[PDB]
This record gives structure tokens, sequence and C-alpha cells, in this order.
């Protein structure tokens, strides 16, 4: 009952939120191997390599370095004279904070000293440990790239055995590091695609959404099984799922998806539907700027449409708030005795507003020389958009349509 | 194993003893060094290379032969101090190790500065020979080149029985980056190393692999050959090297795959492995440039072209929200060139790289 529901809700949360270690690899056995063995071997013996990771954000790059470090540290004692260091392109953006991160996490400021002084021979005199670097494309960015110099030649040196390891999306990164540290750095690269066609996505999503072996009831866990294989094959998930393949092959996206449908999940429906997934889907692919449209006022609408006319007129070309409120003016003129009878400053109020909400951007940006009025404005959406949103408009007065239409 | 003491002898860290390869520029260095350490009087001497040439390699073995000399009393003892550019967190903070490397005192930099100036330039007490080495000159540029001046005009100075040897990559260094005065000082005394050949190429490896019959010539020949006609790296050759072993562990074939797999660029099966929205977006970028005939194009046509493909094609209709997705995950990985910060409707897009290239990979 309730106890269950909480059981596998808190175990579902945990698998997504969280991206918690699981056994299951998905065409990765290769890479996997290859870096495994290559840690084996930088591992038992001292011997030092260099390897680069690339993958787009949100294929698991860090998972099967996890995975590895699982499997292999537990291995034997070589786990006691291994040491492993952690860094981060995000929070370690200078070089002092690099070093200070590394005295740091090797226990070692009591032997170099607690004082801010920017000696690093105690380290580097002294100096099998090994380097993780996340985002390793901004430590490229930094003003000589002295630490990845330093490191490669420690790596390249025969002193002590040092393991770097690197995490990039960027497909460029060759071509970002300078001459020396390219000639320095071992041409080890491993590549993370998708590479894998729309049934095994299929057979992902089955077995994500599946309840591992270790939960307590075992009836109600088959009946779980046999509703997300029969889910499996139908067509409207098979359509939701093929939707979003075609949008994206990413894991991180599907793991949302599986999430926000679990979230509709109650006491009263314990298994799920396919019409669930589709409210997930439709609710995941929804655009921001038909809402944001939607939420307007009958003024902002008028605007709008004169704004479109201008752009209709004046092929790709600026604008100010003279000219809008010439034609508006035109507009309501035209009309014999419509109830649009306002002044100068609310309609410049209502154009400060449209502007606060950033659906229009200067040109060239300058203040004082030049007023709000006699100002280069452009917008910022199409025409489709615009008939689009006024077709959904609940109470769209006869006369701005006809004149939206014109 | 066989496989494993290869792996052992072609290790770059495994530094030989001496390779008659280099050997007449190691005798030019050793007369040159020599008849400074004779007479009491202090040189310098500036080589330039382009890297891989084991110019760190050759100096170090230098090094080593003159110290051996003067462990065997046939040489007057002397003081070698080491210093690299790159290994320093400021330029000026050189003075400081150099001092701290001589006497072990702690200064700032303008005052360690000051007492180097003191030591070579005043009648101090008879010091021992001082061998300096700095590497990596090129990095320790200065808008005022004040460190520079003082590094290649002090050992100019009798008293300060200084040898100097710069260690750097381009030879135009001393003529567009050193002024008038000390590009003379330094003039006239400019070691270029060339490239090794494939005949000194296979000959390196045929060193390396003595009394060890693992490689068949014919691999060996022809990886010597690719590297004389890439760069003539012996580093890159040693990866190669390793990367056979590790292939044949798993022929000619192994160097094929090595040399194929560390300098093959990886776009073209990154366009093959993208999605089908990422080549309709390809598709309709390559048709608009063809209609225009531009390098750069803003989103809005871009994207009416993505809708009229997709309309030929039977798929459905896009939304502008996911074009823009599509775009800034392509932005991320390098295929294209996108400031998406701001700008939504008005991105300028430009490939980054060959457009025969995407048509190779788009045509299958
Ligand atoms: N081969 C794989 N095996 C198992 N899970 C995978 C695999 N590839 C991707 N995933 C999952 O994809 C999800 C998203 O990956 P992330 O771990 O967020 O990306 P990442 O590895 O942190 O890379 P970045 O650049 O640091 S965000 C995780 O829940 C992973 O478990
Ligand atoms: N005489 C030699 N014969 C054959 N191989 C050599 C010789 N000297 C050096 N090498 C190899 O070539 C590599 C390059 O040597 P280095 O001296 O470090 O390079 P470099 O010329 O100083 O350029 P950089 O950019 O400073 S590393 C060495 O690590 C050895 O593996
Ligand atoms: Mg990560
Ligand atoms: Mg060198």
């Amino acid at each position: 009952h309730t106890e269950c529901l909480s059981q596998v809700q808190r175990i579902l949360r945990e698998r997504f939120c969280r991206q918690s270690p699981h056994s299951n690899l998905f065409g990765v056995q290769v890479q996997y191997k290859h870096l495994s063995e290559l840690l084996k071997r930088t591992a038992l013996h001292g011997e030092s390599n260099s390897v680069l990771i690339i993958g787009p954000r949100g294929s698991g790059k860090t998972m099967l370095i996890n995975h590895a470090l699982k499997e292999l540290m537990e291995i034997e004692e070589v786990s006691e004279n291994v040491l492993q260091v952690h860094l981060n392109g995000l929070l370690q953006i200078n070089d002092k904070i690099a070093l200070k991160e590394i005295t740091r996490q090797l226990n070692l400021e009591n032997v170099v000293g607690d004082k801010v002084f920017g000696s690093f021979a105690e380290n580097l005199s002294f100096l099998p440990v090994i380097f993780i670097l996340d985002e390793f494309d901004l430590f490229a960015h930094h003003k000589n790239q002295t630490l990845l110099y330093n490191l490669f030649d420690i790596s390249q040196s025969a002193q002590t055995p040092i393991a770097v390891i690197g995490l990039t999306c960027r497909l460029d990164i060759l071509e970002l590091l300078e001459k020396r540290v390219k000639s320095r750095f071992s041409h080890r690269q491993i590549h993370l695609m998708n590479s894998f066609g729309f049934p095994q996505y299929v057979k992902i999503f089955k077995e994500q959404l599946s309840l591992p072996a270790e939960f307590p009831d075992k009836v109600f866990a088959e009946k779980w099984n046999e509703n997300v294989q029969y889910l499996s094959e139908d067509r409207s998930v098979q359509e939701v799922l093929q939707k979003h393949f075609n949008i994206s092959k990413n894991l991180r996206s599907l793991h949302m998806l599986l999430m926000l449908a679990l979230n509709r999940v109650t006491a009263s429906h314990p298994f799920m539907t396919a019409v669930d997934l589709m409210e997930a889907s439709q609710l995941c692919s929804m655009d921001s700027k038909a809402n944001i449209v939607h939420g307007l006022s009958v003024l902002e609408i008028c605007l709008i449409i004169a704004m479109k006319h201008l752009n209709d007129i004046y092929e790709e070309e600026p604008f100010n708030f003279q000219m809008v409120y010439n034609e508006f003016q035109k507009f309501v003129q035209r009309k014999a005795h419509s109830v649009y009878n306002f002044e100068k400053p609310v309609v410049m109020k209502a154009f400060e507003h449209l502007q606060q909400l950033e659906l229009i951007k200067p040109m060239e940006r300058t203040s004082g020389n030049s007023q709000r009025e006699y100002q280069l404005m452009k917008l910022l959406l199409d025409n489709t958009q615009i008939m689009n949103a006024l077709q959904k408009y609940p109470n769209c007065p006869t006369d701005v349509r006809q004149w939206a239409t014109s | 194993s066989v496989l494993e003491e290869a792996r052992l002898r072609l290790h770059v860290s495994a530094v030989p003893e001496s390779l008659p390869c280099r050997e007449q520029e190691f005798q030019d260095i050793y007369n040159f060094v020599e008849s400074k350490l004779l007479d009491h009087t202090g040189g310098c001497m500036y080589i330039s290379g382009v890297p891989g040439t084991g110019k760190t390699a050759t100096v170090h073995e230098v090094i080593r032969c003159l110290q051996q000399a003067a462990q065997a009393n046939d040489v007057p003892p002397f003081q070698y101090i080491e210093v690299n550019g790159m290994k320093l967190t400021e330029p000026h903070q050189v003075y400081v190790q150099i001092l701290q490397k001589l006497t072990g005192q702690k200064a700032t930099a303008n005052h360690a500065a000051e007492l180097l100036a003191k030591q070579f330039c005043t009648r101090g007490s008879p010091q021992e020979t001082t061998v300096l080495l700095v590497d990596e000159l090129d990095l320790l540029w200065t808008h005022k080149q004040d460190i520079m001046y003082n590094l290649f005009d002090w050992p100019t100075h009798k008293e300060a029985r200084l040898v100097v040897l710069a260690i750097a990559n381009t030879m135009d260094l001393p003529e567009r980056i050193m002024m008038n005065r000390v590009s003379s000082r330094l003039g006239l005394t400019r070691m270029c190393f060339q490239p090794y050949t494939y005949s000194q190429l296979q000959q390196i490896l045929r060193s390396r692999l003595k009394h060890l019959k693992a490689f068949e010539d014919d691999a060996i020949q022809l990886v010597a050959r690719k590297v004389a006609a890439l760069s003539g790296d012996a580093r890159r050759c040693l990866d190669i090297c390793r990367r056979a072993t590790e292939i044949c562990e798993f022929t000619i074939a192994h160097s094929m795959e090595a040399v194929d797999e560390m300098f093959s660029s990886s776009y073209i099966t990154a366009i093959k492995n993208s999605s089908v929205l990422e080549q309709s977006f390809l598709r309709a970028i390559l048709a608009e440039f063809r209609r225009s005939g531009l390098e750069e194009a803003t989103f809005q046509q871009i994207y009416s072209q993505h809708v009229a493909l997709c309309r030929m094609e039977g798929l459905p209709y896009p939304t502008m929200s996911e074009t823009m997705a599509v775009c800034s995950h392509l932005g991320s990985c390098r295929l294209l060139l996108v400031e998406p910060s701001r700008n939504d409707l008005l991105l300028r897009v430009r490939l980054n790289v060959s457009q025969d290239d995407v048509l190779y990979a788009l045509k299958d």
C-alpha cells in the first residue's frame, strides 16, 4: 500500500535526481574496457598516462570514471597506495586556488605551510596519485596554462607515477592547447556518442523504469515489470519516445521526463498510464514566447500589430516610438468613434513595459545623448508566431483582428 | 614478455646514455663550453629548434659529461643552476629562484635582483664558474625587456664568470623580439637543430630496440617515414610504436591504425553519428549558403530553410525553441559559431569545418 509507494518513490527519485551509480551500462563496453585496462596498468605499475574523454553534456561522462574507480580501487590494497585528487574548472578559476585545493586535499598544509606565500616548491620538490579534472577546457583559458604544463611535465618525468584525467565537451580541445603541452600530451582520447538505434533507446527506457531485484515486495515488483513491459509496446508511448528521441538522444532529458512522469503517481493510480506520459511530454514541449504573448493586454497587442506593419512596409529596418504612435493614431482616426481615446504618457508607459519584458532590444546602446524616444528598436518575434498567438487570444476584439489581417 | 620489454624500452622518459645522431651538435657545444670553462671567462649561446629535437636532453647530457670531467679533476669545479621559465608563477620571481639556488636567501623580487647585480658586478670572492641554464626563454618576455637585457648582458661582465644557454623554438626571437644591442650580443651564436631525417629516425628506433626482434622492418620504416613527412618528432613516433604494441597485444596494420587514430580528425564520424534533425539543420544551412553565397547567415533564414526542408521530408512542424535547442547543442561541441546568450533570432552562424567535408559526410 502506502509504504510500498513511498519506498519506490524514494528509490526512483534517488535513481534520477542524484544519478546514483548503477551496474547497467549501454553501448560503452569497449570504452569502459579500455579505460579500466589503462587504469589497472597505471595502478599496478609505475607507468603514467594521460587521457581525455569527449562527449556531449549529460552523456554520463562522470559515470564511466566513477564506475571504473569503484571497480578497480577495491581490487587489492593498491587503493591504500593510490591517492585521488578531483578538480573542477568551475570552483577553481585561478591557479592560486587550484594550488590551495591541491595542498589541502593532500593534507600537506602542515608540511607546506599556512601563510599565503606564493612558493610552491614545497610540493614540486617533493613531487601514486590520480588527478581528476572536471571541465578541463576551462583550465586551458588560464593566463599561461602553468598548471597543465606542470602536470604534463611530471607525467612525462621519471620521478613519480601520475595519472591525469580530463573531461571536455568541446570537440576542438586539441587546438585549445599550446604547442608545448600538446607535444607533451599523450594522445589518448575516448569519445562518448549515443551510437544506438531507436529500439535500443526503447530497451533503455524499459530497463530504466524497471524495479531492482532487491525490492522487498516481489509480486508487486513482478506486476510493475509486467506493467512497464506492457507499456513498452503501446504506440502512444512509442510515439512520445520517438518524438523525444528525434529531439535529442541524451539520457539526461529522458531522466527528467521519467521523473516528471512519476510525479503524477498517487495511491488511486499505483500504475502509470500512457496518458500520463502524454501529459508529461506536452508539459515538457511548450514554447515560452507564445505563453508570454498570451498574458499581454489589448494595448500591447495593438502596438505589436503596428510593429508588424512597420516591419512589413519597411523591410528589416529599425524604428522608434514616434512612428508607432503616428500609425496607431492613423488606425484610431480611420475608425469613426472607437473607444481608444488615450494620451501620450500611457502609451509611453506601455512601450516601456514592453521593452522591460525584453521583447524589444536596442541597437548600439547609448544613453543621455539619445532619449527613450527616437531610439532604434527592433522586434524579436515572427509573423507566424503573432498570428498563432492571436488566434488563441481569449477575447480579441473584431476591430483589432481585422486591422491585424489588413 | 617481449612486448612488455619493447614497451619499457620505448617509453619517453627512458633517456638513452648517448646517441650519435646529434653527435656533431654535441661536439660543437662541447668545444664552446670547454673553451669558456678553460679560460675563466663567461659566454652566451642561443639555440633555437622545433620541439622534439632533443634540445633539453642534449643540454642535460652535455652537463652530465662536464660534471663527469670535473669529477675526474680535469676541469675546474663549477656550479650548475637550471631554471625553467614556464615553471615560474611570475617573471620577476626568477631573481628569487637563482639567488635561492646559489645562496638560499629569501628576498623580494627587486631586492633579489639588486643583490644578484651586486654579486655579479662587484669584485667579490673568487667563486666557481657558474653554468646557468634557462628553459623556455620566450615566456620571460616583458614590455620593459629588463629581465632579458639583464640575463643576456650580465655574462658580458668579466667578473660574472657566467655561461648562459638559451633554449627556444623561434629563431626570429633575437631579431623581432630582442632589441639591437642585445641582438648583437646573441648575434652569430645561433644554433639551429634540423629535424631528424627518416634515416635518423630509423637509426634511433633501432637503437631503442637493440637485441629485440619484436617489430618487422616494414612497420618501422613506415612509422619513421610518416614521422618524417608530418613532423619528424621522436615523441609521437614513440607514442605510435607503443600504440602499435598495444594493438598487437589485442604488422603494418597496427602502425596504420595508430597513425590514423592519433592524427586523423573525428569531425566526419561525429557528423555521421548526429541525429536526423541535426542533419536536416546542416542541409538547410548548406542550401541557404548556396542560395546566398555568404559564410554568415541569421538564424531566421536558417529556420525558414529548415522548415521548408522538414515540409519536403514530411517531418512534423518544428517549433522555434526546438531549433534553438538543437543549435545550442551543436554550438556546444564547437561544430558551429554563435553567441546565443542574449540574441535569439539574429544569431550569426559560421561553419567550423570545410564545406567539402560536410558534403562528403552527408552524401552517405
Ligand atoms: N553509458 C551510460 N551508462 C549508464 N548511465 C549513463 C550512460 N550514459 C549516460 N548515462 C546517464 O546519463 C545521465 C546524465 O549524465 P551526467 O552524469 O549528468 O553527465 P556527466 O557525466 O556529469 O557529464 P558532465 O559534462 O560533467 S554534466 C546520468 O544519470 C547517467 O547515469
Ligand atoms: N639524441 C637523441 N636521439 C634520439 N632521440 C632523442 C635524442 N635526444 C632526445 N631524444 C628524444 O626526444 C625527446 C625530446 O627531447 P627534449 O629535449 O625534451 O625536446 P626539446 O627539443 O627540448 O623540445 P621541448 O619543446 O623543449 S620538450 C626526448 O624526450 C627523447 O625521447
Ligand atoms: Mg559530471
Ligand atoms: Mg625541452
